[PDB]
């Protein structure tokens, strides 16, 4: 019963190829297949979208890879525009091997695929984070292929006003790759929020937007900020630990700031309505720049009984405090608010977003778990307890408990020895103490009675670093078929980066060589035949950010003593030609009262290089089909196909 | 020796709902007296509140404000001629939205609050000399 | 003391100063001449490169700062002839007493209290400030450029500057004026309406002037299953084949116009297009010499077979890119039929009346002549654009005349529903002329029958046949009007039954019915609300465009007298156009809310008096 | 991009020699432009910059007041007037191309330049 699989990402993006993967499955040895996949709407009487390509897969070699090109016109000829439901397109493979041979219904097989015309990426830089109405405003936008290289393709900038209300659109090329403007802001321009947004013009809903608010400032001389003691107040019944917190005044040039600080406390809730403090302003002269002040537990008490809130209704009020530092003999004054005090009961907060659901019957459940401080950046050497509950249809349900500590990334990788008759089972963890955060997740077994099933199994559980070669151990969990090799493929970003198949052993060790093109995650699915059904098991791998390969660096000659009108020279190297986008700005610009939004950075990079990533969830799935689904990609195998997305977004 | 008075009222009923700090300054050339600011807080009737002066820069903590008109004075301490004749200036602020301000401006004794400018319905010229 | 001249003046303030682009060949060095402010600056950069790509640079930051600087921070909003205050702090950071001389030059505009550079002299300790009041009031129009000079002692010197230009608001505050106007493109009255001009009598004169027009708009199927297990493969007779072909013809064009392929895997569409092309294959052969179709080639034609055959073919002929002259053969045929007074005979019925519809009852020939009629001019795409012309011609002159015939027969009412329903829906399809459209169409309105919401007309087969054809012919009839949206969803609930359409010809309409629904249901029109601008300003005449075709736009424009207003498109919207002057505004100069008075008593040592 | 200098030759202290430098192949009244001195031994330290429309401008310490900038977009010509010539000035100067009136790379677009000298 020979079989002919189809692979591609559940969406096709228009004008970029599309990654499409096709391998033989159990053939007679002796026979080849030959064909061709395209890319057609049958709304138009099947007019193809896209040129066919050498399909040519050997029997000895039955993996191969195809790259699907698909030009903006021909989608156009086809009229996918004119499409009223939604968009969708057909993937298909020509092939008459199917209806001599295996006699089928008909010589095609194709997977259903939704798609979209947003390609590329589209970074947009302003001047400054903020603006006073009357000034001249200069932006610029950088635009780049799928493969984050640059583009030259035509782009249509808009701005939008704080009402909503567009205020430009320049519609130009962009051979350069970078395009640089600016406008003016009307001088009565009421304070808001504007927008500039961009997108390649052949594209529709290919956008990226920068936000810039102007407001009528003026510069400020020094920035005040309010650095509590612990970002979290505990709040649980008999112990409420001191509110503490420390105002530190700085000169912009960094030298302390000799003035006077008044401080009010008041209660914020989610709508937004402050409920003040009576007698509570506390001012105190700034000494070197640091102020301590703190509300001793007896006095807060009588300041809530004033309020009759009372410690229980403390639940998730946010405690706002805002101070006023007026620079004695200045005169001027600074305002800073502090909005990220919680009164949460639990010191520490339990992440288990990256814990794979659909446990694997008959092989260890590893459980993931991120420790991350309240309101802070990851911890290390946090106790953590799992105890697990494995439901047994036939017998009591055993109760399984392990401890470990975290390893110091703020993660624990904590295996779970399941038995292959468990219906279902339920683990709560519970991290740290006094008053640990505890989270509690049901995960159920897939149903029994099904084909075998495969478990992915990480020795390291360490982020890979680029160009380090990490394993993975697959095993055959369900009978002992004698399927003879392995399949495996790797999905970055939307794309079938790599496909491959390593042979069945005593031992399957899988060697992935990470590189570039898998940043900063990817998919790891691999499947197996029992006989006639597929099984596989997908496997999320958060690879580090580490750094970009263009290795930019600005640098001088140290010594930050720099005298106003002084001539500093910037060295800039990189590794290879490129250009260079520069911008100098003033410190104090983020310390005018703003949101203080962050600048562009390689965390903002590589969230748009994944914002193209289409599985969802850590991976895994209860059937062949859901594994392919929620891995991002589309799947045939002529008697079971997938399902296409029902939209854009998971 | 200077004397100063300083006083604050406030019609109320709306808008501030609050105590007030001033930001009064001192004419350029001298500063405010040490000891006989403190007991302005001394006094167990503490109608400043608080304090912090430094150089011609007096900051008060006025932590209430009544309807009436009140007046807390102090002396000043002189080093140093004042180099020409101008008015100063005081603000008073909103403890809970300090944006609300009161900017004023007071001369020496023997001057005026304003600058001599004659002004007619539509221009204005300066009289500034000997 | 120091010399104005020879200390340093610091007079570029630049919130932002490295905004280029350029190429580095792997190395570059870039000059940098530091503006005069003293603040940290946080250079970023960005680098994109054809071969590796964006790799964001780590911000450096370059802190730049004196030891003896002097702060001058100007309010943002200054007015005219109203009295300012000037607090620039000296900071003294050095590990030395100093005393200072801080004084405004004699700028031209402005007001100093002294009335020029009068030094003033403050003691300013090693790690202290002291502000330096200077009260001015400013004279000048639109800007003045002041500098102050902080001159040291002679035995140690130390000098410092700073320049800023002062600017002054025009006299009066800032007014706007705001025009709320709707858009309704569709209304024949008040779509060229005018804006009336400015005449606030507070307006000033002399003033700037900006004005704005702000513009916005704010806008207000069956089971794939069931339509797929249709595609049934033809086989068994001539007349037989057609019961297996025309279903599947009208499932596989409903799916093609509703977009429901994507429901059903994609080995489902080139399955019906096999089906479609094997099913062409067995009617064409049962065609005769001059396009019969009949059930054997032995029994005689019925023009109702080559009726719906032609109607079938004609459909399926984008499909299948098949002969159309045998058609035309077929087309020709039909007219040969046509009796005298219009109508069509079709001397042998069909052996299986139960295919034929709701056709068989008392009368049928008014049915019939309808029902060939839609076939015919379902065959008018298939003719040729070149050759046949006299055929066409003669398919036109045929069809006209038995359309006359039934606007003729129509009219005299006493037909029943069935006949009734094909007749409103042949006369709207072949364009027949309004006066007859209009009785037809009048008299399906009175029997058409209610039961409920959206109840009209498993209901037997007339009763669902007849709906079909009626919901197409509401559709063609001035669009749909809350009428075709509750007579569809009948079907479509009637549609969704287990095995649903029990007849064949209810199937092959119903399905063409809910297709022709769906799509027009869901269809966007262009959607615009263009407006433009035109008036006689000072400078002359001037004209703006405001395409939206789809959002709102803003856009400043050069009128300052009473504007004209021109609204097109279909779009509804609300236009609103703003403008700002300066108004004779003074209200009391001292505190509302809070006061603060103080007063000085004491003797106070001068240099220089008046 | 040209940048076609004249106006050099040796001239005694004081003498007040005039500089000029006519730019083409470009939009001037986009771009700004700048003076630099190039001493036999030493590097580039840049003397002045004139604004991208033509009113702000500024000096090294070395020659502020002592030399004075001008341009004027009509005729594309760009002056440089050195009152009180001091014999340490004599140096190769050089009009350069640059752009956001702070910051010149090191070769984006250099002139010539003229080697004034001093007796
Ligand atoms: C591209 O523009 C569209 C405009 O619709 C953005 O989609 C929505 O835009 C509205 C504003 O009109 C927002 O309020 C919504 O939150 C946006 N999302 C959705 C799902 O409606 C879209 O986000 C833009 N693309 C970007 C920013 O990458
Ligand atoms: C500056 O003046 C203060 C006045 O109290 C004095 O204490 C200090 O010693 C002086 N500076 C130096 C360096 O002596
Ligand atoms: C304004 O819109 C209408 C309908 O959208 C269009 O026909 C017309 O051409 C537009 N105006 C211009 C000047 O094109
Ligand atoms: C102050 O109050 C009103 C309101 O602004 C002002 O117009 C008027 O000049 C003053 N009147 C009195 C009674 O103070």
């Amino acid at each position: 019963k020979p079989r002919l699989l189809l692979f591609s990402p559940s969406v096709v993006h228009l004008g970029v190829p599309l990654s499409v993967g096709v391998q033989l499955q159990d053939v007679p040895r002796g026979q080849v297949v030959k064909g061709s996949v395209f890319l057609r709407n049958p709304s138009r009487n099947n007019v193809p979208c896209s040129p066919k390509v050498d399909f040519t897969l050997s029997s000895e070699r039955d993996f191969a890879l195809l790259s699907l090109q698909v030009p903006l016109k021909d989608a156009k000829s086809c009229g996918l525009h004119q499409l009223l439901r939604g968009p969708e397109v057909q993937l298909v493979a020509h092939s008459p091997w199917l209806k001599d041979s295996l006699s089928r219904t008909t010589n095609i097989q194709g997977i259903n695929l939704l798609f979209s015309s947003r390609r590329g990426h589209l970074f947009l830089q302003t001047d400054q984070p903020i603006y006073n109405p009357g000034q001249r405003v200069r932006y610029r936008v950088f635009a780049l292929d799928q493969k984050m290289r640059p583009s030259t393709d035509t782009i249509t900038v808009m701005v939008e006003n704080s009402h909503g209300l567009r205020v430009r659109k320049k519609e130009v090329y962009m051979p350069s790759s970078i395009f640089q403007d600016d406008f003016v802001i009307p001088d009565i321009s009421e304070p808001g929020t504007w927008k500039i947004s961009a997108r390649f013009s052949d594209g529709l809903e290919s956008n990226s937007s920068t936000q810039f608010e102007v407001k009528k400032y003026v510069l400020p001389n020094f920035e005040v900020k309010i650095t509590p003691g612990k970002p979290y107040i505990l709040t649980v019944p008999g112990h409420l630990d001191e509110m503490q917190l420390d105002i530190q005044a700085r000169y912009i040039y960094g030298k302390p700031v000799q003035g006077v600080a008044y401080v009010r406390f008041g209660l914020l809730d989610e709508d937004g309505k402050k409920t003040f403090f009576r007698g509570l302003e506390s001012q105190t002269k700034l000494v070197n720049g640091q102020s301590h002040i703190s509300l001793s537990k007896a006095e807060f008490q009588d300041a809530l009984e004033k309020l009759n809130m009372g410690i229980t209704d403390l639940q998730g009020l946010r405690l706002y405090v805002a101070a006023a530092i007026i620079e004695s003999p200045g005169g001027e004054m600074e305002e800073a608010e502090l909005t990220s005090w919680y009164f949460v009961s639990s010191p520490f907060s339990l992440d288990l977003s990256k814990t794979k659901r659909h446990l694997v019957p008959g092989a260890p459940f590893l459980l993931q778990a991120l420790v991350r401080e309240m309101s802070g950046s990851p911890a290390s050497g946090i106790p953590v307890k799992v105890s697990a509950t494995v439901s047994s249809p036939g017998s009591v349900p055993e109760v399984q408990d392990i401890q470990q500590n975290t390893d110091g990334s703020g993660q624990v990788s904590i295996p779970i020895i399941i038995p292959q008759t468990i219906s279902e089972l339920q683990l709560s963890v519970s991290a740290g103490s006094p008053h640990p955060a505890i989270a509690r997740l049901t995960v159920a077994a897939p149903p029994s009675g099904g084909p075998g099933f495969l478990s992915i199994e990480r020795p390291d559980s360490r982020p890979p670093r680029v160009g380090d070669t990490l394993n993975l151990n697959l095993r055959a969990v369900g009978s002992g078929a004698t399927f003879s090799h392995y399949y495996y493929m790797i999905l970055s970003r939307g794309q079938i980066v790599f496909m491959n198949r390593e042979p069945k052993r005593t031992l399957t060790s899988v060697s992935v060589f990470v590189d570039h093109h898998l940043a900063p995650s990817f998919y790891f699915v691999a499947f197996y035949y029992h006989g006639d059904h597929p099984v596989a098991n997908s496997l999320r791998v958060d690879v580090q950010a580490g750094a970009c390969e263009g290795k930019l660096e600005l640098s001088v000659d140290g010594a930050k003593q720099y005298r106003n009108g002084e001539s500093v020279k910037l060295h800039l190297e990189t590794d290879s030609l490129a250009l260079v986008a520069l911008g100098a700005l003033d410190t104090a610009l983020y310390a005018a009262g703003s949101k203080s939004h962050k600048p562009l950075n390689m965390g903002k990079v590589f969230e748009a290089m994944n914002s193209y990533d289409l599985g969802c969830g850590p991976g895994g799935g209860d059937s062949a089909l859901q594994v392919f689904q929620a891995a991002g990609l589309a799947f045939s195998d002529g008697d079971q196909w997938t399902l296409s997305r029902k939209r854009l977004s998971c | 020796r200077v004397h100063y008075t300083v006083c604050i009222w406030r019609n109320g009923k709306v808008g501030l709902s609050g105590m007030a700090i001033a930001d009064v300054t001192l004419l350029s050339g001298f500063h405010a007296l040490r000891a006989d600011l403190e007991k302005l807080t001394s006094l167990s009737d503490r109608y400043v509140s608080h304090f912090e002066t430094e150089g011609p820069h007096v900051l008060l903590y006025f932590d209430s404000v009544p309807t009436s008109r009140e007046c807390v004075g102090f002396e000043a301490v002189q080093e140093v001629p004042v180099g020409l004749v101008q008015p100063a200036s005081a603000t008073l602020y909103d403890y809970y939205n300090p944006e609300r301000r009161c900017s004023v401006f007071y001369g020496a004794p023997s001057k005026s609050r304003l600058l001599a400018t004659l002004c007619s319905a539509e221009v204005c010229q300066c009289a500034e000399g000997k | 003391l120091i010399d104005e001249d020879d200390i340093p003046v610091r007079s570029f303030f630049p919130e932002n100063w490295l905004w280029r682009v350029e190429t580095v060949d792997r190395f570059q060095i870039l000059t940098l001449w530091l503006p005069d402010s003293l603040t940290t600056w946080e250079i970023h950069g960005l680098s994109l490169s054809k071969t590796k790509g964006l790799c964001v640079a780590t911000p450096v930051q370059l802190r730049v700062f004196r030891e003896f600087h002097l702060h001058l921070r100007l309010p943002m909003s200054v007015r005219r002839f109203e009295q300012l205050e000037l607090r620039p702090v000296l900071y003294n950071y050095l590990d030395k007493n100093l005393t200072v001389s801080v004084h405004v030059s004699p700028v031209e505009g402005l007001c100093l209290a002294g009335g020029g550079g009068l030094a003033q002299q403050v003691l300013v300790p090693a790690g202290s400030a002291r502000p330096v009041a200077f009260s001015v009031v400013p004279t000048a129009a639109a800007a003045v450029s002041l500098k102050v000079v902080a001159r040291g002692s002679f035995e140690f010197p130390v000098g410092d500057a700073v320049s800023k230009v002062l600017q002054i608001e025009k006299e009066g505050a800032i007014h706007r004026e705001e025009l709320v106007y709707e858009l309704n493109p569709l209304d024949h009255r008040g779509r060229t309406l005018e804006i009336p001009g400015n005449s606030d009598p507070n307006m000033i004169p002399d003033g700037d002037f900006n004005s704005y027009v702000r513009v916005t708009a704010s806008d207000p199927a069956l089971s794939p299953g069931g339509v797929a297990s249709l595609l049934r493969l033809p086989r068994g007779c001539g007349e037989q084949t057609m019961i297996y072909l025309a279903p599947t013809l009208a499932a596989s064009r409903y799916l093609d116009k509703t977009e429901q392929w994507s429901t059903l895997p994609p080995e489902t569409k080139d399955h019906a297009v096999d089906l479609i092309q094997k099913g062409y294959m067995r009617i064409q052969q049962f065609r005769k010499a001059d396009g019969s179709y009949a059930a054997w080639l032995s029994r005689d034609s019925s023009t109702w077979l080559t009726a719906f055959v032609l109607k079938v073919l004609s459909l399926a002929q984008e499909q299948v890119g098949g002969s159309p002259e045998k058609l035309q053969e077929t087309s020709n045929w039909l007219l040969s039929q046509q009796q005298a007074d219009g109508s069509f005979q079709d001397p042998c019925p069909v052996l299986d009346r139960s295919m034929q519809g709701g056709l068989v009852g008392n009368d049928e020939t008014v049915a019939l002549t309808a029902f060939v009629t839609i076939a015919l001019h379902h065959g008018l795409a298939v003719f040729q654009d070149e050759g046949a012309e006299p055929l066409k011609q003669r398919v036109e002159a045929s069809i006209s005349k038995a359309n006359s015939f039934l606007g003729e027969k129509a009219s005299a009412g006493l037909l029943g529903a069935h006949a009734a329903a094909i007749t409103a829906y042949a006369l709207s399809l072949t364009k027949a002329p309004v006066d007859l459209l209009g009785v037809a169409h009048n008299n399906l309105m009175a029997m058409a029958q209610e039961t409920g919401d959206n109840l009209y007309w498993q209901a037997p087969a007339l009763w669902i046949e007849t709906t079909a054809y009626a919901l197409l012919h509401l559709l063609l009839h001035e669009g749909k009007a809350e009428m075709a949206d509750q007579a569809s969803a009948w079907l479509t609930r009637q549609g969704s039954f287990q095995g649903g359409f029990r007849s064949t010809q209810d199937t092959v309409i119903a399905l063409d019915a809910l297709s022709a629904y769906w799509i027009a249901s869901h269809t966007t029109e262009e959607r615009g609300l263009n407006v433009t601008l035109s008036s006689t300003g000072r400078n002359g005449f001037k004209s703006h465009a405001l395409q939206l075709n789809n959002l709102e736009e803003e856009l400043q424009f050069s009128l300052g007298s009473k504007i004209n207003v021109k609204v097109g498109g279909n779009s509804k919207g609300t236009l609103k156009v703003l403008r700002t002057y300066n108004v004779l505004d003074m209200k009391n100069t001292t505190c509302q809310d809070l006061q603060i008075e103080v007063t000085v008593k004491g003797h106070v040592e001068y240099t220089m008096e008046a | 991009v040209q940048l076609v200098e004249s106006g050099g030759g040796l001239v005694q202290p004081g003498g007040s020699l005039r500089l000029s430098c006519a730019a083409s192949g470009f939009t001037f009244s986009s771009y700004h432009m700048s003076w630099v001195r190039q001493a036999p031994g030493k590097g580039l330290e840049w003397i002045s910059v004139i604004n991208d429309s033509g009113d702000l401008t500024r000096y090294a310490d070395s020659v502020k007041g002592r030399f004075t900038i001008s341009r004027d977009n009509a005729k594309n010509t760009l002056y440089l007037q050195m009152n009180s010539l001091q014999p340490e000035d004599t140096a190769v100067y050089s009009c350069l191309k640059s752009s956001d009136f702070y910051s010149y790379s090191n070769a984006d677009s250099r002139g010539q330049g003229t080697q004034v000298t001093v007796s």
